[PDB]
């Protein structure tokens, strides 16, 4: 199946309270493997998975110098964007950056992406073709011209088609036991009498990986959106994910309702039915 | 592995 | 200036068994900006020995964090997650439900 390596960067200004917060996080698929935090003891890039710990001091020195370079760019960006939008120095602002590459089952290049946000909103994003930019507003147009002058699109295309996929493959090999596993959802259903007229059926998917999952309810084989609740997929904290879907049903009608579970790790889609 | 490419300021 | 109010889920890592060691999780997601206060409560009292994931964000740029602590559920003890954020006119307490 498909794979991804993604890096996530957040910078927050602290008016009248000194240097801005900077946090960097690296993921292969749904697994965190690296972190940097400006508020932490080490002032170094730190490992967060077993299979990255085995990299030499050259890797950690390299990643530390680079994440600090990212930190310095975001520190400048906060000052620049305060100016571009003429905002007061009284208010906290946020810069976010996300980039990475997808590979197909053959571990070859599929797409790259580089996205940048100011205060929770698209600022500038690289297009599918990796040669041209979408700017959100007139201030991002200033950035877009600066980035076209410096040929930033060409530079990122080269990282995303080259270094990005080549280190993704390495990480997949070194982390074979973790990253190349699929854990099927363990499933069960629960039942809560709610009145003399209704009951909740809750369909559970536990201990699954990766995160991507579909839980659907049917009533007599017909897709049922009405009277359903679907919670966001949530970390269990052990590298696995959890989700549930519930439906409120008339008293006595429980057996009319089926829960359908689709996951990469299920050879076949599961059908569950309430069994008392 | 972070890029050392294509990381320009705003 | 986008502001998104946090979604809160409080749950255990494993199906709760009374007297059996486990992890209590408070997952906070879909929020902006990033400043957020999260405490895990035992009988309305703050738990000290609490760890958290490194701040990350979703496709829509909204943030998410996991706060977690070792605990042993019993029949009597009430667990909860207290969240504070600029979007909330006061802190939101979400009680742990075994089946949610």
């Amino acid at each position: 199946g498909s794979h991804s390596m993604r890096y996530f960067f957040t910078s927050v200004s602290r008016p009248g309270r000194g240097e801005p917060r900077f946090i960097a996080v690296g993921y292969v698929d749904d697994t965190q493997f690296v972190r940097f935090d400006s508020d932490a003891a080490s002032q170094r890039m730190e490992p967060r998975a077993p299979w990255i710990e085995q990299e030499g001091p050259e890797y950690w020195d390299g990643e530390t110098r680079k994440v600090k370079a990212h930190s310095q760019t975001h520190r400048v960006d906060l000052g620049t964007l305060r100016g571009y939008y003429n905002q007061s120095e009284a208010g906290s602002h946020t810069v976010q950056r996300m980039y990475g590459c997808d590979v197909g089952s053959d571990w070859r290049f599929l797409r790259g992406y580089h996205q940048y946000a100011y205060d929770g909103k698209d600022y500038i994003a690289l297009k599918e073709d990796l040669r041209s930019w979408t700017a959100a507003d007139m201030a991002a147009q200033t950035t877009k011209h600066k980035w076209e002058a410096a040929h930033v699109a060409e530079q990122l295309r080269a990282y995303l088609e080259g270094t990005c996929v080549e280190w993704l493959r390495r990480y997949l090999e070194n982390g074979k036991e973790t990253l190349q596993r699929t854990d099927a959802p363990k499933t069960h259903m629960t039942h809560h009498a709610v009145s003399d007229h209704e009951a909740t059926l809750r369909c559970w998917a536990l201990s699954f990986y990766p995160a991507e999952i579909t839980l659907t309810w049917q009533r007599d084989g017909e897709d049922q959106t009405q009277d359903t609740e679907l919670v966001e997929t949530r970390p269990a904290g052990d590298g696995t994910f959890q989700k549930w879907a519930a439906v409120v049903v008339p008293s006595g009608q429980e057996q009319r309702y089926t829960c359908h579970v689709q996951h990469e790790g299920l050879p076949k889609p599961l059908t569950l039915r309430w069994e008392p | 592995n972070l890029s050392a490419l294509g990381i320009f300021s705003t | 200036m986008i502001q998104r109010t946090p979604k809160i889920q409080v749950y255990s890592r494993h199906p709760a068994e009374n007297g059996k060691s486990n992890f209590l999780n408070c997952y906070v997601s879909g929020f902006h900006p990033s400043d957020i206060e999260v405490d895990l409560l035992k009988n309305g009292e703050r738990i000290e020995k609490v760890e958290h994931s490194d701040l990350s964000f979703s496709k829509d740029w909204s943030f998410y964090l996991l706060y977690y602590t070792e605990f042993t559920p019993t029949e009597k003890d009430e667990y909860a997650c207290r969240v504070n954020h600029v979007t909330l006119s006061q802190p939101k307490i979400v009680k742990w439900d075994r089946d949610m």
